């Protein structure tokens, strides 16, 4: 093994002309033995040399071979496909439609060393020229869990097909000649083998850490490692980054710890490589996260709002010479958390416009702005579905900046509307524009709020004028919730207070925290209700925990390990070198270190704990 | 740039175009030369 290439994820996307595409495949896979990602071989034409693929031994992702006209794909030493990523929700190997208007193409796919697809299933569809693959026993390649998940179809009546060699297992091969007979290392085997084998007999058993077969009995005799190859041994997991500190009874920094690079364990991340909280070296972070350097090594961390997307806004940029959000408009604002400019909602949206050839927008689509969190210009809403009792699409709007203001006075304006309540429960800053709430003959709560707490420039005023009277709502019984503070309401619900009279639970205003009787049990800190940790055993009619985390339970649900409450006693964890930490539980449920001469684990104290 | 109905309903970027494989019943992109990935979203790392 060695030599590592990144892999591709183009699925069926095509890169330039067929030549362009061939040249990419080439430069990606040229002299590569281990594919960290996936291998997608598609669009390759007649008489294009795919000789370079003779070199590939391990593929980590999946293998996609589709839409080719090549007679021959020489994946001749492909040993394992790990299926760490599936194609089309389930296949680690999909070999789909490799023909052209003629019924020819892939005849030959001589995968004589493919012995294990570790995860995922296998699909073959529409290869009217593919030979011999017909015959394979997938029961030996594919693991039983994905056996009932295959789509298998080879539909030629006759062809350029040589029979297999007489020297073949139940008639299965990948092509012509003895070299192509399927080598079986799991079917034919032995009650005694809990894994793979070198042959029909018990002494032939491969170590459990081997993936495709072995050259002997050891963990250094594997053809391929099932999980990790650390130096020249196969292991279950890389030496941990975190290790167990007997003095803190929790996980500390492990100086002998190794990161994880494909199925390899490395001392450090290569080229330009970020790290994950699986402890892996990778080329780039996932979509639901994106981080920078956090003490030396670049780590990947979570955006816990959907990652910041800066979006134009009505008037400027790509949305220039547009009056408002439209049917034609509103898609272009999907994952957008901030508006670099204004937001207009005008009657023409919900009525539609003959001039600009714009259908009326569907009022359900307004939900696309649930993500918007900052408007930099101003927000102007002069129409709004009457069916909608709320400005709820802006539920999560945190800031309006007013850097530009309507007619040069207004940062927020809510005008001539049917709503009952301003839905703006996340609003906390309107820095530099005036506010206008007008003609909303049903809008009831706008007074309760102290707009002055929201201003950032000391000259901005309000105009809660020409809505309902204070008398009207009060009489309709449309006041703040009894659980809000003088501070106000963005509506009737408890979720809708600016701040709480008594206690907050996460987001809602509430009476009691769940001190003596709640769902999960709680404590209070800064008049908030915070959950007890799941290892605190609930105490009847008494307090259940005394803070955050596991050393704040009055009583552990399961086991005690130093000051921690734990679900299970430490069982084979990495330690401050020479060994794995192993404890048993005493009748008090206290964890205590097993006798050092164990190594297998124990069931009690001393040597009588581990038997032979 | 052009709206393209893939698994994750994105857009082909960097001047690329949407296409349809009729055989499968699946959409994909036709990237301009020198760009990689399903939605053409990445500079080739060598081709520049
Ligand atoms: C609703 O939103 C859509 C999307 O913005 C608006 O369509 C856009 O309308 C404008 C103005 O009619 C078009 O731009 C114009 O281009 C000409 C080039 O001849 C230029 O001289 C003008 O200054 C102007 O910028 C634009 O093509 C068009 N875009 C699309 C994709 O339709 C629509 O106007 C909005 N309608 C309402 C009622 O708000
Ligand atoms: C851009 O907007 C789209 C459309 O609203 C968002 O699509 C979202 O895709 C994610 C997939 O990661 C969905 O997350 C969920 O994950 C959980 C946990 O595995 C799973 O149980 C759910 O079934 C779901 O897949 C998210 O709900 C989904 N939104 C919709 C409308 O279904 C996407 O969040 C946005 N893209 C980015 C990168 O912000
Ligand atoms: C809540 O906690 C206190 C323990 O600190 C309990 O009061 C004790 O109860 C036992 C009765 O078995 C007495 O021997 C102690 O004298 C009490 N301690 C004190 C300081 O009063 C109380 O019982 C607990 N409540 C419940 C429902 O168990
Ligand atoms: C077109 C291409 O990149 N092919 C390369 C070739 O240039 C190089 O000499 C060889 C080294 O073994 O690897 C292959
Ligand atoms: C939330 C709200 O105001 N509900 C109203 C209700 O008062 C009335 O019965 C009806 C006709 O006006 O429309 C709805
Ligand atoms: C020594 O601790 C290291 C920490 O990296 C760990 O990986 C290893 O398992 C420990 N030694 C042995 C052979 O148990
Ligand atoms: C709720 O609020 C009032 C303060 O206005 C307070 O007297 C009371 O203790 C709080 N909690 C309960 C148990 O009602
Ligand atoms: C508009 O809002 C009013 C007042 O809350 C409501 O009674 C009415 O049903 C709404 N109109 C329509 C057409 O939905």
């Amino acid at each position: 093994e060695k030599k590592v290439c990144q892999g591709t994820s183009n699925k069926l996307t095509q890169l330039g002309t067929f030549e362009d595409h061939f040249l990419s495949l080439q430069r990606m896979f040229n002299n590569c033995e281990v594919v960290l990602g996936n291998l997608e071989i598609t669009y390759v034409q007649r008489n294009y040399d795919l000789s370079f693929l003779k070199t590939i031994q391990e593929v980590a992702g999946y293998v996609l071979i589709a839409l080719n006209t090549v007679e021959r794909i020489p994946l001749e030493n492909l040993q394992i496909i790990r299926g760490n990523m599936y194609y089309e929700n389930s296949y680690a190997l999909a070999v789909l439609s490799n023909y052209d208007a003629n019924k020819t193409g892939l005849k030959e796919l001589p995968m004589r060393n493919l012995q294990e697809i570790l995860h995922g299933a296998v699909r073959f569809s529409n290869n009217p020229a593919l030979c011999n693959v017909e015959s394979i026993q997938w029961r030996d390649i594919v693991s039983s869990d994905f056996l009932s998940n295959m789509s298998m179809d080879f539909q030629n009546h006759l062809g350029s097909c040589q029979k297999c060699d007489p020297s073949c297992p139940n008639g299965s091969c990948w092509g012509a000649g003895e070299e192509n007979c399927q080598k079986l290392t799991k079917i034919i085997c032995a009650q005694q083998c809990s894994g793979r084998c070198r042959g029909k007999s018990p002494s032939d058993c491969c170590h459990n850490q081997c993936a495709a077969g072995c050259t002997g009995p050891r963990e250094s005799d594997c053809l391929v490692c099932r999980k990790f190859r650390d130096e020249a041994t196969c292991k279950d997991t890389c030496p941990p980054l975190m290790l167990y500190n007997p003095t803190t009874y929790q996980m500390d920094v492990n100086p002998e710890g190794k990161y994880s690079f494909g199925a390899t364990c490395v001392k450090k991340c290569p080229r330009n490589y970020v790290v994950t909280d699986h402890g892996s070296c990778v080329r780039a972070c996932g979509a639901d996260s994106y981080e920078m350097e956090e003490d030396g090594v670049r780590k990947c961390k979570k955006c816990e709002g959907p990652c910041r997307k800066v979006c134009n806004g009505i008037g400027i940029g790509e949305f220039k010479d547009s009056l408002s959000i439209n049917a034609t408009n509103i898609k272009h604002f999907k994952n957008c958390t901030s508006i670099s400019g204004d937001l207009h909602i005008l009657p023409v949206a919900f009525r539609g416009d003959s001039f600009t050839h714009t259908p009326p927008l569907d009022p359900q689509e307004l939900d696309i702005l649930k993500t918007v969190k900052e408007i930099t210009g101003f927000l102007l809403i002069q129409a709004w579905p009457e069916n909608r009792t709320d400005l709820h699409a802006f539920e999560n709007l945190e800031i309006i900046r007013g850097r530009t203001k309507q007619h040069g006075q207004f940062s927020l304006a809510v005008v001539s509307l049917n709503i009952t309540s301003l839905g703006l429960r996340s609003l906390k800053e309107i820095s530099d524009g005036d506010v206008i709430i007008s003609g909303n003959k049903n809008l009831c709560y706008a007074n309760t709020i102290n707009w002055k707490k929201l201003f950032g420039t000391s000259g901005q005023k309000t105009k809660i004028i020409s809505n309902r009277g204070e008398n009207s709502c009060k009489a309709t019984g449309q006041v703040c919730h009894a659980l809000c503070s003088p501070e106000g309401c963005w509506g009737p619900e408890p979720r809708d207070c600016v701040s709480c009279r008594n206690v907050s639970r996460g987001r809602e205003c509430v009476d009691k925290c769940k001190l003596l009787e709640g769902e999960p049990r709680e404590f209070v800190e800064n008049s908030e209700c915070i959950q007890c940790h799941p290892e605190c055993l609930p105490q009847a009619m008494n307090i259940t925990c005394t803070g955050r985390g596991p050393d704040n339970c009055i009583q552990c649900a399961h086991y005690i390990d130093g000051p921690h409450c734990v679900k299970t006693c430490p069982a084979g964890v990495m330690g401050e070198n020479n060994t794995l930490v192993w404890k048993y539980a005493d009748a008090g449920h206290v964890c205590h270190l097993c006798h050092p001469n164990c190594t297998y684990g124990c069931t009690g104290p001393g040597l009588e704990g581990c038997p032979t | 740039d052009s709206e393209c109905p893939l698994s994750h309903d994105g857009y082909c970027l960097h001047d690329g175009v949407c296409m349809y494989i009729e055989a499968l019943d699946k959409y994909a992109c036709n990237c301009v030369v020198g760009y990689i990935g399903e939605r053409c979203q990445y500079r080739d790392l060598k081709w520049w």
